[PDB]
């Protein structure tokens, strides 16, 4: 009995339905109300500067072509019924029209409300292009960007239009953090305008602010490289009579920072711009091999203490910590 | 002779030799056209990573002759000049080393296109300490 | 005229066909015959121990009910027509019946020679389980095992056998490498049998023979380290009486060896046993401090030379050159 | 009193205190059981990851109280017992605090678990510098 009723209903919708035609397609704009829900922010791929994203892609929208009247002021229908009538064809691309990589769940479930209004949501992975400036890393910071718009429908026939306040429209959960080497500061949310070939659109856009963390890369290379200096300046207190222990000293020192550098860089994409690690390096190498200089100074007019050392011994230490508090005020005040 | 004797020749003859071949190539391409070619790349990237070099009308062709006209001018001095000039010359060419060594490791090359600049460094130095008894 | 000649062979085999009934399985054991051609060898997750390969996955077997003649004496198909007979259902499973992850395309070449023979083809990527053990890292070697066999059909109605000779059997493209921090040293090819509560099954079995590379491990962390001892013994050729100098020096190679320490085991995970690099960095912990321990003797009996001194100078070099040696030829001679 | 005088009593008395106070932690849980429990699974570690140490006969317990032995000796020692002995307990000291590092590092233990040794190991030198004038 219950079956044959709403049998009926659904027959009645589809009765001279057409849904190559959107609604309102002679009358009117459909308005579209999108949110989004972020179940998983994927991880980073710095090598192929992109991201994925886990989400619960909803969309409501109003068709008076399905309003019905029945026990039930709404109907919970299965995904299949999707399939069957228009739904706007909204799809994430990453630029200005290439759409992104897309995997669909089967399941997409749809309600109608008695009002007419539809609420359509699906389980979607979102591989997108994020471009990095890697010019202040570790200490960086990017905009991911999440682009999506209609294909076919310019704005003066499909608008989307966030479902609340465009802040409170997109959700990240709380536990839905898969970041490794990033911490996830927040994320922005706007739409604007893109003019292409085929016309214009409306594009839906949200950027995820993302902060390099740089506790790593302390302890890797800015750390050990800070001491190696330290002890570099060291041999301006040892006795200019020791020679041979000292030449060790500065041959062995450039050594190991020449070692420090060559792992530093490992790891990193061999980008042609040079980043504010390598400037420090740089900085810290030289350094040390102007102890080293500073010893052939020494001893060239070895025949007392040297007054070389004794100036040594206030400029270095003082060069090197004025430097630190540039190099890092200029790279975390930002 | 003295091993001592030989072997301060040997590196002060050696470096300034190398060091004068290099200043040739970062100015006249007819040695090593290719070598040119690439090395004026490099420096074209370390005054581009180096804007204040570049705010005060400092230019990589200026940069590059800089070096260039030094490394030579201290390469034969080391090589013929005797006497006091001659370690002079050892000084300041270990005050373009770290410079070079500065700007290679401030665009992040790799060991083996800065290693002869490091070997030639700790030579250098060494043929310094070695300069007088 | 073409396509009718082709309908009614395709209707003549089909006519009276029963896809339940395996072939031979009222006369004969059905002998299948397989071979992988991998055309990439994807990356290895070590936290998850997994690894990922894309494959061309081959199969060919013999059923006497699709014989056929006519103007062609094999007809190549579209996989359509595989859903409409009885194919194998060979899966890829990890350990002893666990059906590891499989994503398989919808393209499935289907070829029938006219003498029966079936050539059935299709597009994998499978992820597997790679149990590994650490304890030699970063020197250590992994045998990763990729196993499948039939689900249903035991060794007494399914025995599956290689195309040709087992080592040509299966075949790895020459460029499809994925591996970052590994190398492919080759892989052994084996079959056996599990005995499981549903009864006993075939399995085939590959075994990729993987080896880790130490390069990036040598600079980044045994180099450092070995220069830092050699740093640390030049102590011992310094005068006894700068005692600010040496005990900065014994200090701040302490920290150093503590910073590389801290930063070698930052990427690796978090496994209970000790790694042979682990021990490499606990000695080079020792020498460090026991220099340093070594001055602090020295000066208590400072009122000429020490003689602790000069006797240091030969036995640390001795010791850890001899260490060097046992280390590396233990770790490399496998 | 001079500095030197009051400083050397402070950590002579101060590493005494502590040291004793871990060795009767590997010895008697009274004080913390949980820091017994953890730490005889620490030492469980150690042993199992030197085989050869096993191999003569040796086992974590043995090894457990030895340690706990030595520290509680030299830290009373280092606390009330003045003169050559007192500086002797101070060498044996250093001579197990990178036992206890050449442990913590040959299981890759983070900082903050061996933090404590390595502190007071500056120290327990700096105490020994200032043995005598
Ligand atoms: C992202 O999600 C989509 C939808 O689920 C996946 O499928 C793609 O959907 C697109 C629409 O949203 C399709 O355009 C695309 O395939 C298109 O096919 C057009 C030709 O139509 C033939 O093929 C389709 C698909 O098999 C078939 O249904 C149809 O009956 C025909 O046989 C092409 O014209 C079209 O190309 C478009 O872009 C090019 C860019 O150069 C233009 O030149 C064309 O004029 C046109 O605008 C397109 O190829 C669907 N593709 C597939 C494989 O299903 C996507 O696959 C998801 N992304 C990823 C990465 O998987
Ligand atoms: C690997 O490739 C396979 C095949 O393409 C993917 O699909 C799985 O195929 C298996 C056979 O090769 C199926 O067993 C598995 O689903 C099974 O479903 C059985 C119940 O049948 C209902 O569901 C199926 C699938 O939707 C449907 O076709 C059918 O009409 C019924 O509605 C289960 O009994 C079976 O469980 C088996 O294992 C459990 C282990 O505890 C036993 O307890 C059971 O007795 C039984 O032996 C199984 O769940 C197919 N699954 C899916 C999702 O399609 C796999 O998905 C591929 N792997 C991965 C990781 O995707
Ligand atoms: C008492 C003092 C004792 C001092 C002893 C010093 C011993 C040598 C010190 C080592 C420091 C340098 C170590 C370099 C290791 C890597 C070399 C290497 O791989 O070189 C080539 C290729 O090398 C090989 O394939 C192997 C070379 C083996 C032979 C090495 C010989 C070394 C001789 C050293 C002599 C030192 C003399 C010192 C005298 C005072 C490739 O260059 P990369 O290092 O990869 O460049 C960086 C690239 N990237 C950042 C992208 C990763
Ligand atoms: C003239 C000589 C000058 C010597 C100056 C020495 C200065 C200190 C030297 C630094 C060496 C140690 C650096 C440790 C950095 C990381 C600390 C850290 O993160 O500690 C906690 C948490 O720390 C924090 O959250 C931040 C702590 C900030 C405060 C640090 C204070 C340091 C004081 C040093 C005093 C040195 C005095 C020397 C006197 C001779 C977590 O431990 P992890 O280091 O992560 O342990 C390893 C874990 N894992 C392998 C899995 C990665
Ligand atoms: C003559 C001696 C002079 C000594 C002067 C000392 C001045 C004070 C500094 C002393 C040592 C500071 C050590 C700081 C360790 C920080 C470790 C770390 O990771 O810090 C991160 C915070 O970032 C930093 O601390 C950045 C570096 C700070 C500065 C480091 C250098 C010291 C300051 C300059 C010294 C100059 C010495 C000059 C000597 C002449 C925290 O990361 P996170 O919480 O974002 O996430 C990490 C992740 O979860 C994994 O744990
Ligand atoms: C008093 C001074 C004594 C000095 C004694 C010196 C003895 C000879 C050693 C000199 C330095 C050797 C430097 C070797 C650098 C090797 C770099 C490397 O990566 O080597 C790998 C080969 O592996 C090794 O070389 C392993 C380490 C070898 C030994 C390193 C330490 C030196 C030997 C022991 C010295 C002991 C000193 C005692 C001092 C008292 C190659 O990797 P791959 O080709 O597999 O792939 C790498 C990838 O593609 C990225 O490039
Ligand atoms: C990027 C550029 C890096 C440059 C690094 C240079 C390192 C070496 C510097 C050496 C400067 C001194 C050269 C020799 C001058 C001279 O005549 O010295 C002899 C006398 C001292 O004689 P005696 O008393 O030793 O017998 O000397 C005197 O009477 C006067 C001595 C003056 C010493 C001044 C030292 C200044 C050190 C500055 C260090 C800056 C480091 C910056 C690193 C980025
Ligand atoms: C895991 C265990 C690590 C142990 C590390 C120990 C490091 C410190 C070793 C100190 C040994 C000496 C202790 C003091 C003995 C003594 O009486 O010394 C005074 C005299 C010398 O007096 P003077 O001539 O200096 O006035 O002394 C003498 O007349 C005799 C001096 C003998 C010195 C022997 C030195 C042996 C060094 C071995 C180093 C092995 C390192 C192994 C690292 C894993
Ligand atoms: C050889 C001497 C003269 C060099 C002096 C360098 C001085 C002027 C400093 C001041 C500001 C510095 C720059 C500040 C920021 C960056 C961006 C970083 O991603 C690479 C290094 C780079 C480009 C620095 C290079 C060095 C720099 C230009
Ligand atoms: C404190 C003193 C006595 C320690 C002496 C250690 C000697 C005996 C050496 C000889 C063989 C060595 C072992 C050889 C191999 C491994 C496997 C590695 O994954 C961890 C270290 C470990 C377990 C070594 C520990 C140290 C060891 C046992």
């Amino acid at each position: 009995d219950n079956t044959t009723v709403f049998t009926r209903i659904l027959d009645r919708l589809l009765d001279g339905y057409d849904n190559r035609l959107r609604p309102g397609l002679g009358e009117r704009v459909t308005e579209v109300k999108t949110d989004i829900f972020v179940t998983s922010f994927g991880p980073v791929s710095d090598h192929d500067m992109e991201y994925t994203i886990d989400v619960f892609f909803r969309q409501s929208w109003k068709d008076e072509r399905l309003k019905f009247k029945g026990p039930m002021t709404v109907l919970r229908l299965n995904n299949l019924m999707a399939s069957k009538i228009w739904t706007p064809d909204t799809f994430f691309h990453n630029g200005k029209k290439s759409v992104a990589h897309n995997m669909t769940m089967p399941n997409k479930l749809l309600r109608i409300t008695e009002d007419g209004t539809l609420l359509y949501t699906m389980r979607l992975t979102v591989r997108a292009e994020c471009p990095m400036h890697l010019e202040d890393f570790p200490m960086d910071a990017h905009a991911c960007p999440l682009k999506f718009g209609s294909y076919a429908y310019t704005r003066a026939e499909v608008v989307y239009e966030w479902t609340r306040e465009p802040a409170r429209s997109v959700v990240v959960a709380e536990d839905g953090s898969r970041l490794n080497q990033y911490d996830l500061l927040g994320q922005t949310v706007d739409s604007g305008i893109v003019q292409s070939s085929t016309g214009e659109y409306v594009v839906m856009t949200t950027h995820f602010h993302l902060k390099r963390k740089i506790g790593y890369f302390v302890i890797q290379t800015y750390l050990p490289c800070i001491m190696t200096v330290i002890l570099s300046q060291v041999s301006f207190w040892l006795n200019r009579e020791s020679v041979p222990a000292r030449t060790v000293f500065g041959v062995t020192t450039v050594l190991t920072m020449t070692t420090l550098s060559i792992s530093a860089r490992n790891s990193l994409p061999k980008v042609a711009y040079a980043t504010a690690m390598d400037w420090f390096i740089a900085v810290c190498y030289a350094f040390v091999f102007s102890a080293l200089i500073e010893f052939a100074t020494v001893n060239y007019f070895t025949k007392s203490v040297s007054k070389i050392d004794r100036l040594s011994r206030i400029a270095f230490p003082l060069l090197f910590g004025i430097f630190n508090l540039v190099y890092w005020a200029t790279y975390l005040n930002r | 002779a003295s091993p001592r004797t030989v072997t301060i020749v040997a590196l002060s003859v050696a470096l300034g030799l190398f060091f004068v071949f290099m200043g040739t190539i970062k100015l006249t391409p007819r040695l090593s056209k290719d070598a040119y070619s690439e090395m004026k790349r490099a420096y074209k990237s370390y005054v581009r990573a180096l804007p204040l070099l570049k705010k005060m009308g400092i230019n990589s062709i200026l940069l590059r002759k800089s070096i260039g006209a030094l490394e030579v001018a201290c390469g034969i001095v080391m090589t013929l000049v005797p006497g006091r000039p001659k370690d002079v010359a050892n000084f300041f060419l270990l005050l373009l080393v770290l410079a070079v060594l500065f700007f290679h490791q401030l665009v992040g090359d790799p060991l083996k296109r800065y290693a002869h600049a490091l070997v030639f460094g700790i030579l250098l130095t060494c043929r310094l300490l070695i300069a007088r008894k």
